RNA sequence: GUGGGAGAGGGUGGUGGAAUUCCCGGAGUAGCGGUGAAAUGCGCAGAUACCGGGAGGAACGCCGAUGGCGAAGGCAGCCACCUGGUCCACCCGUGACGCUGAGGCGCGAAAGCGUGGGGAGCAAACCGGAUUAGAUACCCGGGUAGUCCACGCCCUAAACGAUGCGCGCUAGGUCUCUGGGUCUCCUGGGGGCCGAAGCUAACGCGUUAAGCGCGCCGCCUGGGGAGUACGGCCGCAAGGC
C-alpha cells in the first residue's frame, strides 16, 4: 500500500461513447489490481508541446491512488494495451517541495 | 522493505528483557532477517554483486557477535541458532 | 535447458537431449490420436520422390487444432502439457468449459490451469486467438492463418513467431520468421505468444544412430556418385566440382533463385528475406 | 533576470503546470543553467528531474528552432 | 604546483573569454586539467555579465 | 505558381546549398557553390555562398517567388553571405529561422570529430 | 534502537524524444562529397539540397560542474519494482563484542573467447585514392570481426592519488556538497584550494600528511638478460599466476 499517480493520455478525436468505455475499462483495471483511488484530476483536452500520436491534440486523465507496491507495474501494462491510451506514466507521491 | 511491525514483532520477541533494543541476540535476529531477505534477492537476481557485497558484511558481522556471545555464555549461544535455524 | 551427458561413450561425448521440463502428462488423449501412415518419401506410384526417407520412430499423429475460430468465446483450461512426435513445438492439452478436449501448440509460457480463449473479445495474453484486425501493433503472435478461415499456416515450429508491423486498407502488415514482411488479411486469425522449446535449436543429436531414430537415412554426396548418377559424379581420384555445383536433377543449386516468377501471391509479399 | 525571483512561492515536485515550469527554459527549450535560474544546487535537481518527466508528459518542448 | 601556472593561465584565459559580450563559448586547450579550468572560467566571467548587468 | 513561400540554407564547411521552396515544403528552385563556376575549396567561401544564395532567388523570382522564409541548417563559412544576400536579393525576406539538427548524444561520430 | 537526508551505488521490467542510416511517395536538377590541395567514391538508371510516411539499432543533448555515489573496476533520458552502502539527530539498548589479515572466497575497465541473438553509427583486418624517394602510416572514399543483449569464460592495465588499512595527537585562511542546530554563525560528514609547526634528495606534502606515534599486512635490495626459461597451477584459446 503506497501513493502514487497515475497519467494517462488519450485520444483527442475520440467518441463521447468512445472516451468513456476507455475511461470505464481504466476505472475498470485499477479495481482489479487492488487500487483505490484517492482522487482525479480530469484536465480533458489541454494541448501540447510535441505531437503525441502525431497528433498536437492530446488528452489527460490524472489519479492519485493507494495500492499494493508489488501490483503497480502490471497495472501500467494492462494500461498501454488499449489502442486509443497513448500514455500511461505512474509516479509514487512524493510531498512538495518549494522555492522563495 | 523491511517494515517497522515487522522489525518489532522481532525485535520483541528476541529481547532479553522487555525495554531491550540492542543486546547480541537482538542484533543477530536482525541481520539475520535482513541476510535472509537479501539471499533471496540474491536467488533472484543473481547479476547484482554490490549488493551481494553487503551481504558478505552483514554475515561477517553476525559472525563477529555469535562468536562473543558463546565465549560469554554457551547455552543462550545453542540457544540462539537453533531458535534461528543457523549455523549449518 | 539442453541435458548433457558425460562421455562415457563417444557419442554420448556431444550428444545433447531436451529437458521436457514444461511436459506434464505423458501419454497422449485416446480420442485425439489417430495412426500416421508412413510414406518412406515414396509416393501413390510406389516410386521415391523424396530422398533419404525411411525407418523412423513408429509414430502416432496428435490432432491440432489450427482453426481455433472453431470455437468462439467458450474459454478453456489448460489441462496438460504434452510431447508431440510429429512437430517441434509442444501441444498443449485444453479442456474447454464446453466438455470438449482440443490439442494446440503451446506457446512460450503457458502454464496448466490458465484460461485461454478465442475470438475478438478476447484478452490480449499468451494462448488465445484473435483476428488479426483486434491485435494491438508490435505484439508478437504464432500459428497464423494466411487466408481467412483456411487454417493456421505461419509461424508453427518450435521457437517461431512473427510480429505485427502496422495495418494497411484490410491488411496488417507481419514480419514472418525467415523476416519476409507479408501483407497478411486482418481478418485472419493469429493466436499470441511465440511458439515454446525456443531451446529445440540447442540440440545436438551426436550419433548417425539418433538422425536414423528420427527418419533420416544417409545421405550421399553427388561427389561419392558417378556420371549416370550425378553432375558431381566421377572423375579418376577425389575432384572438384567441375563446373557450377548443381543438383542431381541438373540444376544449379548456389544462388539460382527459384520462386516462380509470376505468382499472384506477390503484390502481398512486401520485401523478401533476410540477411 | 534571476527567474526564482520574478517568479512567487511555488513548489518544483509538482510536473504539470507547464505555466511556472516553462518560464525555466531558454527560446529553445534547453534547460537553464544556475547562473540563469537563480536556483541553488540542491534546488537544481529537484527542478529538471521534474522538468523532463513533464517533456515526457507532453507539456514541454524538447526543443525549438532558433528564430531570428 | 608550478603546475598550477598553466592552470592559472588557462583559468584566466578563460576568465577574460567569458566576459566579452560576445564571447566563444566553444574555443579551450585540448589538455584535459587544463580544459577544466579555461571552460570553468569561461563559466563565472558568463555568470557574472547574468549578475549585475 | 507560387510568391510567397519559402527557402532553405544548407551551411557546411566544404560548401553551401541553398532550396528555394513552395510553402508545402517541395522545393521549387535550387543552388550551391558548385553550380555557379566552382570547384573544390572554393565552393566552401562565403563570396560562392552568396552568388548561389542569389542565383537561387533570381531563379525563383523568374518562377514569380516573392516572400520567402529563411530556414538555416548548418554551419559555414558561405552561411554568413548567404543569408546577407538573399535580403539583399530583392526578396520579402518575412523571418530568419536556424534549424540545425543535433543529436541529444545519438550515434557515435566519426574519427574526425571526436 | 528511534527518528530523518542526499546521491549517475547495483539488479529486473517498461517507456520518451533528438539525430544517423536504409526503404516507399512527393517536389526538383547538375552536381554532390571530400581535402592543405586533390582524387577515388556517389550522381541524368535523377544523386546532394527540401517535404511527408515507415523500419531499425545504438547513444541519452540542455540540467552538468573542479558537482554527486561506490571498496575498486566503475556508474547518467524518465518510470516503477527488488536492493547495498553512507550521513545526521536522540543519548534509549548491548558491554570491548575491537583493529588487521598469510592462505581461501567474491568482485574486477577495455580487448579477447564459447553458444545464440542483434547490427543504425563507428571501426582493427582488408580494398581503393592520395602524400611520399618508398608510405605495408598520418589524410580521403569504402569495409569485416568487434562495438549492443543473454548466458558462460578470461583476470589484465598509466586497475594511478603511481600514496595498504585502523585509531590518536599536532595553526588557520578560503568555496563547495550534504545533514543538524538558540541560523550573521555554530556544528557532523564528504570534496578541492593556500598554507603553522613539522617532513623531504629536491620537487613538493601538510587535520583528505608524504607530520608526530602505535598495530597489522603487503612489497624493495644495481641495470640488462626478463616478467624470459624450467617446473607447477589455471584457461577452450589467447594467455595468466
Ligand atoms: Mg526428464
Ligand atoms: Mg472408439
Ligand atoms: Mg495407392
Ligand atoms: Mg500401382
Ligand atoms: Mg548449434
Ligand atoms: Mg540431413
Ligand atoms: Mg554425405
Ligand atoms: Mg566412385
Ligand atoms: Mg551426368
Ligand atoms: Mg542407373
Ligand atoms: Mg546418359
Ligand atoms: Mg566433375
Ligand atoms: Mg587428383
Ligand atoms: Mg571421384
Ligand atoms: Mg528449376
Ligand atoms: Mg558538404
Ligand atoms: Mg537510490
Ligand atoms: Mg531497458
Ligand atoms: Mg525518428
Ligand atoms: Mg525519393
Ligand atoms: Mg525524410
Ligand atoms: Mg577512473
Ligand atoms: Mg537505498
Ligand atoms: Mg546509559
Ligand atoms: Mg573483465
Ligand atoms: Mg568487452
Ligand atoms: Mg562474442
Ligand atoms: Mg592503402
Ligand atoms: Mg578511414
Ligand atoms: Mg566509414
Ligand atoms: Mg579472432
Ligand atoms: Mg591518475
Ligand atoms: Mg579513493
Ligand atoms: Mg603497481
Ligand atoms: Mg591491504
Ligand atoms: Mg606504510
Ligand atoms: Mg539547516
Ligand atoms: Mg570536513
Ligand atoms: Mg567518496
Ligand atoms: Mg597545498
Ligand atoms: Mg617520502
Ligand atoms: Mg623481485
Ligand atoms: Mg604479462
Ligand atoms: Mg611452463
Amino acid at each position: 500500500m503506497r501513493r502514487y499517480e497515475v497519467n494517462i493520455v488519450l485520444n483527442p478525436n475520440l467518441d463521447q461513447s468512445q472516451l468513456a468505455l476507455e475511461k470505464e475499462i481504466i476505472q475498470r483495471a485499477l479495481e482489479n489490481y487492488g487500487a483505490r483511488v484517492e482522487k482525479v484530476e480530469e484536465l480533458g483536452l489541454r494541448r501540447l508541446a510535441y505531437p503525441i500520436a502525431k497528433d498536437p491534440q492530446g488528452y489527460f486523465l490524472w489519479y492519485q491512488v493507494e495500492m499494493p507496491e508489488d501490483r503497480v507495474n502490471d497495472l501500467a501494462r494492462e494500461l498501454r494495451i488499449r489502442d486509443n491510451v497513448r500514455r500511461v506514466m505512474v509516479v509514487k507521491s512524493q510531498e512538495p517541495f518549494l522555492a522563495n | 522493505p523491511i517494515t517497522k511491525e515487522e522489525k518489532q514483532k522481532v525485535i520483541q520477541e528476541f529481547a532479553r528483557f522487555p525495554g531491550d533494543t540492542g543486546s547480541t541476540e537482538v542484533q543477530v535476529a536482525l541481520l539475520t532477517l535482513r541476510i535472509n531477505r537479501l539471499s533471496e534477492h540474491l536467488k533472484v537476481h543473481k547479476k547484482d554483486h554490490h549488493s551481494h557485497r553487503g551481504l558478505l558484511m552483514m554475515v561477517g558481522q553476525r559472525r563477529r557477535l555469535l562468536r562473543y556471545l558463546q565465549r560469554e555464555d554457551p547455552e543462550r549461544y545453542r540457544a540462539l541458532i537453533e531458535k534461528l535455524g543457523i549455523r549449518g | 535447458a539442453v541435458k548433457k551427458f558425460k562421455p562415457y561413450t563417444p557419442s554420448r561425448r556431444f550428444m545433447t537431449v531436451a529437458d521436457f521440463s514444461e511436459i506434464t502428462k505423458t501419454e497422449p488423449e485416446k480420442s485425439l490420436v489417430k495412426p500416421l501412415k508412413k510414406t518412406g518419401g515414396r509416393n501413390n506410384q510406389g516410386r521415391i520422390t523424396v530422398r533419404f526417407r525411411g525407418g523412423g520412430h513408429k509414430r502416432l499423429y496428435r490432432i491440432i487444432d489450427f482453426k481455433r475460430w472453431d470455437k468462439v468465446g467458450i474459454p478453456a483450461k489448460v489441462a496438460a502439457i504434452e510431447y508431440d512426435p510429429n512437430r517441434s513445438a509442444r501441444i498443449a492439452l485444453l479442456h474447454y468449459v464446453d466438455g470438449e478436449k482440443r490439442y494446440i501448440i503451446a506457446p512460450d509460457g503457458l502454464q496448466v490451469g490458465q484460461q485461454v480463449v478465442a475470438g475478438p473479445d478476447a484478452p490480449i495474453q499468451v494462448g488465445n486467438a484473435l483476428p488479426l484486425r483486434f491485435i494491438p501493433v508490435g505484439t508478437v503472435v504464432h500459428a497464423v492463418e494466411l487466408e481467412p478461415k483456411k487454417g493456421a499456416k505461419l509461424a508453427r515450429a518450435a521457437g517461431t513467431s512473427a510480429q505485427i508491423q502496422g495495418r494497411e486498407g484490410d491488411y496488417v502488415i507481419l514480419r514472418l520468421p525467415s523476416g519476409e514482411l507479408r501483407k497478411v488479411h486482418g481478418e485472419c486469425y493469429a493466436t499470441v505468444g511465440a511458439v515454446g522449446n525456443a531451446d529445440h535449436k540447442n540440440i545436438v543429436l551426436g550419433k548417425a544412430g539418433r538422425s536414423r531414430w528420427l527418419g533420416r537415412r544417409p545421405h550421399v554426396r553427388g561427389a561419392a556418385m558417378n556420371p549416370v548418377d550425378h553432375p558431381h559424379g566421377g572423375g579418376e581420384g577425389r575432384a572438384p566440382r567441375g563446373r557450377p555445383p548443381a543438383s542431381p536433377w541438373g540444376w544449379q543449386t548456389k544462388g539460382l533463385k527459384t520462386r516462380k516468377r509470376r505468382k499472384p501471391s506477390s503484390r502481398f509479399i512486401i520485401a523478401r528475406r533476410k540477411k | 533576470a534571476k527567474v526564482k525571483a520574478t517568479l512567487g512561492e511555488f513548489d518544483l515536485r509538482d510536473y504539470r503546470n507547464v505555466e511556472v515550469l516553462k518560464r525555466f527554459l531558454s527560446e529553445t527549450g534547453k534547460i537553464l543553467p544556475r547562473r540563469r535560474t537563480g536556483l541553488s544546487a540542491k534546488e537544481q535537481r529537484i527542478l529538471a528531474k521534474t522538468i523532463k518527466r513533464a517533456r515526457i508528459l507532453g507539456l514541454l518542448p524538447f526543443t525549438e528552432k532558433l528564430v531570428r | 604546483r608550478q603546475k598550477r601556472d598553466r592552470l592559472e593561465r588557462a583559468h584566466q584565459r578563460g576568465y577574460q573569454a567569458g566576459i566579452a559580450g560576445r564571447s566563444k563559448e566553444m574555443c579551450p586547450y585540448q589538455t584535459l586539467n587544463q580544459r577544466s579550468q579555461w571552460l570553468g572560467g569561461w563559466r563565472e566571467a558568463m555568470a557574472d555579465r547574468v549578475v549585475m548587468a | 505558381q507560387v510568391a510567397s513561400g519559402r527557402a532553405y540554407i544548407h551551411a557546411s564547411y566544404n560548401n553551401t546549398i541553398v532550396t528555394i521552396t513552395d510553402p508545402d515544403g517541395n522545393p521549387i528552385t535550387w543552388s550551391s557553390g558548385g553550380v555557379i563556376g566552382y570547384k573544390g575549396s572554393r565552393k566552401g567561401t562565403p563570396y560562392a555562398a552568396q552568388l548561389a544564395a542569389l542565383d537561387a532567388a533570381k531563379k525563383a523570382m523568374a518562377y514569380g517567388m516573392q516572400s520567402v522564409d529563411v530556414i538555416v541548417r548548418g554551419t559555414g563559412a558561405g552561411r554568413e553571405q548567404a543569408i546577407r544576400a538573399l535580403q539583399a536579393s530583392g526578396l520579402q525576406v518575412k523571418s530568419i529561422v536556424d534549424d540545425t539538427p543535433v543529436p541529444h548524444n545519438g550515434c557515435r561520430p566519426k574519427k574526425k570529430f571526436r
